[PDB]
């Protein structure tokens, strides 16, 4: 991945986590859609994907996560962490907080993302 | 028109140039004392405007972006050299993305024909704090 | 000459724009890995080629300033139109700031009669990276 | 930082047991540098046995203010223990790298400086 994003995957009792920092842009888009790619291809039964990290969220991003949600949704419990002005604000703006379940933490997510 | 305040910056309009602009126009916003959520959509909105522009720009046509922070607005103004005249215009995402972000979002171009020189295309928003 | 990732900024050039001007120098000089006391002294070098510009800089004169990272060094390259020839005087401390703080410090100008239209004086200054 | 609301320094002025310890913050360059010449010259104005401007929250130190600094240690520096306070890349470094750092004391702390002038 560029030096400009970073990518860590993390398991929570079965909960894929993965968290996302530095900056989702065109540069970086593909390494970000490699990495949810290769969670999705191991068949987790939930995956939260946690933007605290985010120091900014490109128009691109949201068409990632907006597409994920799609693709998975159905088969596959998901949500998302995001909160303040780079990642909440902005997937609110585009209404995209009806696409996806987010919480404003992770602790929110591992605890709300199954029931 | 410009305020006493208002910056231009001039960068050759390529991809990787963009994580530049995003992190010079926040330090704009940040100094102007626009607060978070301001200055996360003004660096979105600009970000969106340099990009669409960088995609359809000549291969060394310059990006130009004026970031002119007034007393109660933020006007933003970008243009280049662009091989087509379909930069970027309302149904979208790009353009549902700057109406969700800014107040008066607004484009133009120099209607000359792009396959000859290029054609300038300018897109102008305000983003009010 | 300048590279694809160098930035040409213009502003109007006075006192009201200096502390703009500090503050994208160093988002610049972070954004080029610079360490803490490079950016720093990229900021002092730069903040004083702008304060001098600007305070001999025409009512209407914009300051421009370009900065080209290199693999090896930072390039500032600052000017304006300006009304004499000794916007940075030889031997003023200016000189002895400049010196200490970057690489091959030169000032220029385009020879024109500053009384007339102004003339352009610029500042070319070095920051290494290492 | 915008037109309407323009940044100055802070100024605040404390007795620490008898020394006088000038505190700035903010951005010292030419247009707060009235503020800072101000400022000196009225704690000089009260006669102190001695001076500590602590530097710790200065977050640009223009020319302009190391040309104060030293100018200060010139016109009380025979009468007054004299000191400052600067740490790191924006404060002491450019005092050393242009030598003043030989012409007044330089501090770490203010809890140093003020062990330091008496």
């Amino acid at each position: 991945a560029p030096d400009s994003i970073t990518v860590t995957v993390a398991d929570h009792n079965g909960v894929a986590v993965l968290s996302i920092g530095g900056e989702i842009d065109l540069i970086t888009a593909a390494a970000l859609e490699e990495a949810i790619g290769e969670v999705v291809a191991d068949n987790p039964t939930a995956l939260v994907i946690d933007l605290s990290a985010v120091e900014f969220l490109g128009s691109v991003g949201l068409k990632i996560l907006a597409a994920t949600s799609e693709k998975i949704g159905q088969s596959v419990k998901f949500g998302v962490v995001a909160r303040g002005s780079v990642t909440r604000r902005p997937i609110h703006l585009m209404g995209l907080d009806k696409t996806f379940r987010l919480f404003s933490t992770l602790h929110d997510a591992l605890t709300g993302v199954r029931g | 028109q410009r305020g006493v305040r208002a910056v231009e910056l001039n960068v050759a309009a390529r991809l990787e140039n963009l994580a530049l602009l995003r992190t010079l126009v926040g330090a704009i916003g940040t100094f102007e004392d626009l607060d978070f959520d301001a200055v996360a959509d003004l660096r979105l909105a600009v970000d969106e405007v340099c990009t669409r522009l960088i995609r359809s720009a000549l291969p060394d046509a310059t990006l130009r972006l004026v970031v002119d922070p007034r007393k109660d607005e933020v006007v933003v103004e970008a243009s280049a050299a662009c091989d087509t005249h379909d930069v970027v215009a309302p149904g979208s995402f790009s353009w549902h993305v700057l109406t969700a972000l800014a107040d008066d979002v607004q484009t133009f171009h120099d209607g000359r024909q792009p396959d000859v020189a290029g054609s300038v295309f300018g897109i102008t928003l305000t983003a009010r704090r």
